[PDB]
RNA sequence: CUGCAUGGCUGUCGUCAGCUCGUGUUGUGAAAUGUUGGGUUAAGUCCCGCAACGAGCGCAACCCUUAUCCUUUGUUGCCAGCGGUCCGGCCGGGAACUCAAAGGAGACUGCCAGUGAUAAACUGGAGGAAGGUGGGGAUGACGUCAAGUCAUCAUGGCCCUUACGACCAGGGCUACACACGUGCUACAAUGGCGCAUACAAAGAGAAGCGACCUCGCGAGAGCAAGCGGACCUCAUAAAGUGCGUCGUAGUCCGGAUUGGAGUCUGCAACUCGACUCCAUGAAGUCGGAAUCGCUAGUAAUCGUGGAUCAGAAUGCCACGGUG
RNA sequence: ACUAUGGUUUUUAUU
């Protein structure tokens, strides 16, 4: 309740020449194997070789802007009632969140290795459809069904 | 030419018995080597504060030890006669040996 | 003209020297560009050395020990800016400005009494 | 702690000045296993099976000041339930609480 | 399946392919074969290119199954009516080298509702 | 609950022990235990001996200590003889050659072990220790203190009550390290309990 | 036996800001005013104010540790210059530097800008190695739980003493009508195994650690160096990386259960020990209502020591790596 | 701020 921090500021790659590679190595990282993390970053897009598009430089930052995050929710509790609210998504968080949503399929699917999921995955990127998609989705179905809020 | 291998338990002890040694080692050599520092040995340990109750409560204590050499680079032997004739700082172990 | 630089991190420690005209980039008798050949932290040892453009005008030497990988290159970064910010001046003020030239302060905390990995708590649910 | 445990901690002091001249090259000699079948110790093997306390087992340093079973630390030379008593009125050279 | 043994696993490597059908050994399941050349890597299914269509016998010369249940069972064989601890151990269905048996017995008796 | 000795808590503040002694670690257990030997030896025969303080010290293959009283002359006497004696019988348990010195306390009722005496010597006389203790009090203030607490526990008076009483006069520090208590517990025991005293003596900041 | 009869000794809220005394005022008094209020704080902290004026204890600091520059110096640690010199911190030597020790300096919201009561203070800025509590640790006031200890010591009462003793040969305290907590490993593919290889800290070590070397599938045993501390030994740290290889297969995985054969301590090991090598082998493919830890070199997660001790910990303490 | 809601915790020792 007192507290106050703030944010590290990070440099785009010397050869990558984007701030993705520097924040993304990060994301899906576990037991500190930031190695592992040099050896799956955009791995998928061997997998998706035949889908990648032009300049591999660019072709996983290209698919933010269909993991296209709007809204963010939120629960708290009021006195006994707890209740959610969609509220739009931040300017600096909102690609933090579209970072985030990109590997909910890394692991939690059944088409075995990280590369093939997230490639799979990234073939349901227009439409988001059935697994790993509920956190996507399903949290714009309160921002459909309610545009009055305070 | 000898060590005079001095031991304590504390800094400005230890110094103060070097200070006379020194002095003496110029009474009876008119220079000195000059100073040996060594690193300082610690050992820490976590004690327990209750006989058979409370097991993740242990207090954390220190035993510091020191060393010191001198070397005496006269081989007129006249320092380790005054050195057993010498009121010296006490807490301290001395020993010597050719 | 030599010039020498001290770094520290994690308590590892390294010892760096500049000489002015092109030549080496030394560490432990071995290349810089292959001493870090996959390590996460090899850019970190090249961030004061790409400030002036690296091996084509002066000539590097590292000697380190001790700790980790990672350690050893953060203690270097500090090295060659204590060296590099001698050499060039006029680089004195752009190494405050990158914040290259100030001390690490990642030193590595100590196990807890009651407590088993570092500082993670052991767990408790009721009475 | 029992007065008869003391009583036979003391005079295992004083076998310490008595046995291992002869009677601990006795023990090695009837724990002896390269000869078989032949009798070379068959009058005096009872004579050393009677000794039990120069056993290496069954020891411990004890607590000097209470007789305590367990506790002790080589590095303190003492009982761990008597260090906070010492560490209070000086008694042991160079120890500090410190922490750090 | 069936293919090596009793035991069903389709695909099985080979160094091990004569496990959990009482006849072989850990060791024994690798040293059976370079006694006749046969191949110590890759993955077995079928009775092909004579990996295992040669072993048969090889297997069936020493203690199998009952045979192998009657040798290790010698531990009891004067401790077939006299119950003295591995007797009465072993005429009821019972732990011989200590059970906790206020956890972890389960496995000695059936799984828990 | 109540932790920690009022003095031996003040040791960190790089002070001094008790006995300086040299041996390696296979050894340290006897010779912590001639320390001990010494120690209660020199205590048990010194209970009287209005005795404020005592440190060992252990040279190799000697012993000199140093002892503090109000009255040296119960100590030494007959040109040396007497305490001729206590050096032959010290020399006995330390296995060593001994010196001994004799130091002369001024102001012995400003000092906590000599301030405990003039309590715990009256309370196994069955003195009113409220009167015995506030004395006690307004004559260290009187003597030389800036501030004090005497403290009694257990069985006062003789009866079926426990507790703690006190009185305390001027400033007495608790956790300020720079401010150098003097400090004693003692037990007067008689024949219903164990009967005990504590005492805190403040002189000024170091 | 009784710590709800006690001295001594040790927890917890909490390191929370709180507990009191003198004086002046108030109320019949308990007690309030003070110590509440306002701004602010890590805080009864620091400013402001009012019938309150001051003081004592706790609180900040004093204890412990560490971060930097400047100067001089040093062993068995170091090696920039210099002599010797295959070239080797090796010898001579140096105390430049990692390190070590001492001497000195540095930090104060001092300086800028808003905010605020032109205060205190916060946030931001500048300079600085360090900034607002620098990072990380002792320290427990006055109270609460009649906390816990007659199981250290001491002790009032009570009890056993033709005993429940403690000498000796020996038992039980690793007995399970059933579940949970703790510790832990696999179900893996972001994996595991073998082989190679990068980058360590800390500590223990004279019936010890035990090298080279030999033997023993190995545990271990023998010949036997050095070391008592920066000597010589435990001891090439493992994850990480690189090649090969597995590919839902109840798996190379994982081994409960279990039989044999060796090793080791001991007067004696089967029960209720450890270590090793074989042969035999179940479960585990994902997890219910629910629950837990960390704010940064922290959570993650693999390595390495220490204590106890005839012989044996996975529990206790302690130090690195990636992060 | 206000969830839509729930009944009940043996006794006793500072004299």
């Amino acid at each position: 309740r007192r507290r106050v921090i703030g944010q590290r500021k990070i440099l785009p790659d010397p050869k990558f020449g984007s701030e993705l590679l520097a924040k993304f190595v990060n994301i899906l990282m576990v037991d500190g194997k930031k190695s592992t993390a040099e050896s799956i970053v955009y791995s998928a897009l061997e997998t998706l070789a035949q889908r990648s598009g032009k300049s591999e430089l660019e072709a996983f930052e290209v698919a933010l802007e269909n993991v296209r995050p709007t809204v963010e929710v939120k629960s708290r509790r009021v006195g006994g009632s707890t209740y959610q609210v969609p509220v739009e998504v931040r300017p600096v968080r909102r690609n933090a969140l579209a970072m985030r949503w990109i590997v909910e399929a890394a692991r939690k699917r059944g088409d075995k290795s990280m590369a093939l999921r997230l490639a799979n995955e990234l073939s349901d990127a227009a439409e988001n459809k059935g697994t790993a998609v509920k956190k996507r989705e399903d949290v714009h179905r309160m921002a459909e069904a309610n545009k009055a809020f305070a | 030419r000898i060590r005079i291998r001095l031991k304590a338990f504390d800094h400005r002890l230890i110094d103060q018995a070097t200070a006379e040694i020194v002095e003496t080692a110029k009474r009876t050599g008119a220079q000195v080597r000059g100073p040996i520092p060594l690193p300082t040995r610690k050992e820490r340990f976590t004690v327990l504060i209750s006989p058979h109750v409370n097991k993740d409560a242990r207090d954390q204590y220190e035993i510091r030890t020191h060393l010191r050499l001198v070397d005496i680079v006269e081989p007129t032997e006249k320092t380790v006669d005054a050195l057993m004739r010498l009121d010296l700082a006490a807490g301290v172990d001395v020993q010597i040996s050719l | 003209n030599q010039y020498y630089g001290t770094g520290r991190r994690k308590s590892s420690a390294a010892r760096v020297f500049i000489k002015p005209g092109n030549g080496k980039i030394v560490i432990n008798q071995r290349s810089l560009e292959q001493y870090f050949g996959r390590e996460t932290a090899r850019m970190v040892v090249r961030q004061p050395l790409e400030l002036v453009d690296m091996v084509e005008k002066l000539d590097l030497y590292i000697t380190v020990k001790g700790g980790g990988i990672s350690g050893q290159a953060g203690a270097i970064r500090h090295g060659i800016t204590r060296a590099l910010m001698e050499y060039d001046e006029s680089l004195r003020s752009e190494l405050r400005k990158a914040g290259f030239v100030t001390r690490d302060a990642r030193q590595v905390e100590r196990k807890k009494v009651g407590l088993r990995k570092a500082r993670r708590r052991p767990q408790f649910s009721k009475r | 702690a029992k007065q008869s445990m003391k009583a036979r901690e003391v005079k295992r002091v004083a076998l310490a000045d008595k046995y291992f001249a002869k009677r601990a090259e006795l023990k090695a000699i009837i724990s002896d296993v390269n000869a078989s079948d032949e009798d070379r110790w068959n009058a005096v093997l009872k004579l050393q099976t009677l000794p039990r306390d120069s056993s290496p087992s069954r020891q411990r340093n004890r607590c000097r000041q209470t007789g305590r079973p367990h506790g002790f630390l080589r590095k303190f030379g003492l009982s761990r339930i008597k260090v906070r008593e010492a560490a209070m009125r000086g008694e042991i050279p160079g120890l500090k609480k410190a922490s750090w | 399946a069936r293919i090596a043994g009793i035991n069903i696993p389709d695909h099985k490597h080979a160094v091990i392919a004569l496990t959990s059908i009482y006849g072989v050994g850990k060791t024994r399941s690798k040293a059976i074969l370079a006694a006749a050349g046969i191949a110590e890597d890759v993955k077995i299914s079928e009775l092909s290119e004579g990996q295992i269509d040669t072993l048969r016998d090889e297997v069936a010369k020493f203690v199998v199954e009952g045979d192998l249940r009657r040798e290790i069972s010698m531990s009891i064989k004067r401790l077939m009516d006299l119950g003295c601890y591995r007797g009465l151990r072993h005429r009821r269905g019972l732990p011989v080298r200590g059970q906790r048996t206020k956890t972890n017995a389960r496995t000695r008796k059936g799984p828990r509702k | 609950g109540q932790k920690v000795h009022p003095n031996g808590i003040r040791l960190g503040i790089v002070k001094p022990w008790n006995s300086t002694w040299f041996a390696n670690t296979k050894e340290f257990a006897d010779n912590l235990d001639s320390d001990f030997k010494v120690r209660q030896y020199l205590t048990k025969e010194l209970a009287k001996a209005s005795v404020s303080r005592i440190v060992i010290e252990r040279p190799a293959k000697s012993i000199r200590v140093t002892i503090h009283t109000a009255r040296p002359g119960i100590v030494i006497g007959k040109k040396g003889e007497d305490v001729e004696k206590l050096r032959k019988v010290v020399a006995d348990i330390a296995g060593v050659p001994a010196q001994i010195n004799i130091a002369e306390v001024r102001k012995p009722e400003l000092d906590a072990k000599l301030v405990a005496d003039s309590i715990t010597s009256q309370l196994e006389r069955r003195v009113m220790f409220r009167r015995a203790m506030k004395r006690a009090v307004q004559n260290a203030m009187r003597l030389g203190a800036k501030g004090i607490k005497v403290e009694v526990s257990g069985r006062l008076g003789g009866a079926e009550i426990a507790r703690t009483e006190w009185y305390r006069e001027g400033r007495v520090p608790l956790h300020t390290l720079r401010a150098d208590i003097d400090y004693n517990t003692s037990e007067a025991h008689t024949t219903y309990g164990v009967i005990g005293v504590k005492v805190w003596i403040f002189k000024g900041e170091i």
